[PDB]
């Protein structure tokens, strides 16, 4: 035993090392000897784990993909769905298309959310609604489907009924409502985090009378955000802004102002630039640009923006694409983003539609089902602009500074090197800059450091980085000289105040105002 | 630089 | 003041810090369950070398770009080494992912007869089985 191989290896080894391989590598791993394929046909995990990248559901290995989702793998489920529905790759003639592509789609989506574990369900916004005016499309078809699964699905029902309410939560229809209440209510029944905050949300809006109704609704509220939501989280940190009427001590709120402050982390990084053959940065900035000039186009909000953006940066460090398709990738991360959040989506046929048609409805399909299948079903990432909100509710500040901050916000989309910061941070500076440019009297305050639990030396580089990336430098510009200014052209407008021609202090003025020297 | 919404990126430095 | 005696198949004796040696859950685990919380492969080298690894990786909070130097400097040594230490972690609870990703990209972009090459495997499928494999690879 000098010279140990592969062939005496245990199980704990042969599972890791035959889990980090691609299907096609696995195929022809099953050649080298008797035992390695009786591993892999025998162990259901290798399987599972195992990758389907850059493939798609074509009739020569739909027995593959069957074979590989069945058995605990979730990409290859969730592709097969969007085969089947979307109608692309798959030879299904237009006589017989409907009825079972739809079940066929219903059946690998409602496993692809069983199979998926950690994460806030997701497969409700491919078939979320506008829908086919005329005939029966197969988006219908398919939640009816999903709808009398869960009628008869005992494993894990709970995600789908929230999907199915999620669904119908966006038609407007009173009746549709309330199918829609009614289903959070019979998913909050078994157990569900996001259904019962949405419950939570659609009561709120209802019944605010009295405080103890309110001291009900803070009660619920620390039950849901102690156990680890986000949106809860956020709607916590302001019924504590609530402080007046809400039953508790100032220590307390500024606790739980602190601790939802001080739960944050960098997360992005120059990972994107070495794990393709190159970006430059500068394909980045193009690319969020023209993005933010479709976001301008159809009235879309900066949470949408902020979210595209993000799922992109995730997306781009984890499987690697060609320059000639960062694009389409744009594209399908505004569509996805859109039906997720928003209520007026980029549709298919208008979503190729910008772009030339350089792309086509297939390579879109393709696009969005690889997306969706390879960020795990995690879209709702900590965003600046949930911190800002919460910074924004708390000090009572005027309407000039609030256009400033959210404006200071936004510039943060372009620029990666303030990735480097945690959200908490940027948002805090950002309010810090907005404030200072005034010229307020004092910058920080004794609530403010009670509240965000940084004091001043905690946010002296941030502010300076950000004001640096954000006006300093120059603009990246090679053959036309010009300035990419869709941020600066959606800023504007008459509904922010024309708050982006208004002038701003230099990094020398900011830096004496706010006692930093420079070398 | 520019050019309206519909496009082809240029990404070639 | 902390001391944690260390000895190696080969009866060698190194002095190690605590924190470093926290990175290992089987020593740990082992403490707790035999109350002083607070292998058969192994020679002077290997220990030097996990050492330099641990070393070197200390403000560590994928792809294959998280390689350092010294690693990949040093697991071109053999491969019946590297296979020594898969299952070396596989035993200490600790890298593991470091070695799965070096030896699995040896394997990725190659064809079998080339893996049978480099693994030192002369052959174990006869005549009546390369047929049956081609069939089965056809499904693609």
């Amino acid at each position: 035993p000098r010279n140990l191989t592969i062939l005496s290896l245990p199980e704990d080894v042969l599972f890791h090392i035959l889990k980090w391989l691609s299907v096609e590598d696995i195929l022809a791993v099953r050649a080298v000897h008797s035992q390695l394929k009786d591993l892999v046909d025998n162990h259901a995990s290798v399987w599972a784990c195992a990758s389907f990248q850059e493939l798609w559901p074509s009739p020569g290995n739909l027995k593959l993909f069957e074979r590989a989702a069945e058995k605990g793998n979730f990409e290859a489920a969730v592709k097969l769905g969007i085969a089947y529905l979307y109608n692309e790759g798959l030879s299904v003639s237009d006589e017989a298309r409907a009825e079972v592509n739809g079940l066929k789609a219903s059946r690998f989506f409602s496993l692809a959310e069983r199979l998926n574990v950690g994460a806030a369900p997701f497969i409700w916004l491919f078939i979320r609604p506008p829908w086919s005016v005329s005939g029966s499309c197969c988006k219908a078809v398919v939640h009816e489907s999903l709808r009398a699964e869960c009628q008869l699905q005992r494993t894990h029902k709970a995600s789908i009924l929230h999907c199915l309410g999620r669904v119908l939560s966006l038609f407007e229809d009173e009746e549709k409502q309330q199918q829609a209440h009614d289903l959070f209510e019979e998913a909050a029944h078994q157990g569900c985090l996001t259904s019962s905050y949405l419950l939570w949300e659609s009561d709120r809006r209802t019944d605010v009378s009295d405080p103890g109704r309110c001291l009900h609704s803070f009660r619920k509220l620390r039950d849901y955000a102690a156990k680890g939501c986000w949106e809860a989280q956020l709607s916590l940190a302001k019924a504590c802004a609530n402080a007046n009427q809400l039953g508790l001590e100032v220590r307390a709120s500024s606790e739980i102002v602190c601790q939802l402050f001080q739960a944050s982390q960098a997360v992005s990084k120059q990972q994107v630039f070495s794990v393709q053959k190159g970006l430059n940065d500068t394909m980045r900035y193009i690319l969020i640009d023209w993005l933010v000039e479709v976001a301008t186009m159809k009235d879309f909000t900066s949470l949408c923006l902020h979210l595209t953006v993000e799922c992109v940066d995730r997306y781009l460090r984890r499987r690697l694409v060609p320059r000639y398709r960062l694009q389409l990738l744009g594209i399908a991360c505004m569509v996805i983003c859109t039906r997720f959040i928003s209520k007026e989506i980029l549709t298919i046929r208008e979503a190729v539609w910008l772009t030339d048609n350089t792309y086509k409805y297939e390579d879109l399909v393709r696009m969005m089902g690889e997306i969706v299948s390879a960020l795990e079903g995690k879209i709702r990432v900590p965003t600046v602009v949930d911190y800002k909100e919460v910074l924004l509710t708390l000090v009572p500040v005027e309407l000039r500074t609030q256009h400033l901050c959210s404006f200071l916000c936004e510039l943060s989309l372009l620029h990666t090197s303030l990735s480097a910061y945690a959200p908490a941070r940027l948002a805090a500076a950002a309010l810090l800059l907005a404030r200072l440019t005034h010229g307020q009297t004092q910058p920080w305050t004794t609530q403010l450091w009670d509240l965000t639990g940084f004091s001043y030396e905690d946010l002296i580089p941030c502010v300076l980085s950000l004001h640096k990336k954000c006006f300093h430098d120059d603009a990246p510009k090679d053959y036309r000289q010009v300035s990419l200014t869709a941020v600066k052209q959606r800023f504007e407008d008459k509904r922010y105040g024309e708050i982006s021609q208004e002038e701003v202090l230099s990094y020398s003025q900011l830096c004496a105002a706010l006692g930093v020297t420079q070398d | 630089g520019r050019p309206p919404v519909k496009r082809r990126l240029d990404l070639e430095t | 003041m902390p001391s944690i005696k260390l000895q190696s198949s080969d009866g060698e004796i190194f002095e190690v810090d605590v924190e470093i040696a926290k990175q290992s859950v089987t020593i740990k685990t082992m403490l707790e369950d035999l109350g002083m919380d607070d292998l058969p492969n192994v020679n002077a080298a290997i220990l030097k070398k996990v050492i330099q690894w641990c070393t070197h990786h200390k403000d560590d909070p994928k792809r294959t770009d998280d390689i350092p130097v010294w690693d990949q400097e040093f697991l071109k040594v053999d491969q019946g080494t590297l296979f020594e230490l898969i299952l070396a972690a596989n035993y200490l609870d600790i890298l593991l992912d470091v070695t799965c990703k070096t030896v699995a990209n040896m394997i990725k972009g190659k064809t079998p007869e080339e893996i049978r090459k480099t693994f030192n495997i002369k052959n174990d499928f006869t005549e009546e089985e390369e047929a049956q494999v081609r069939k089965e690879n056809q499904w693609c």
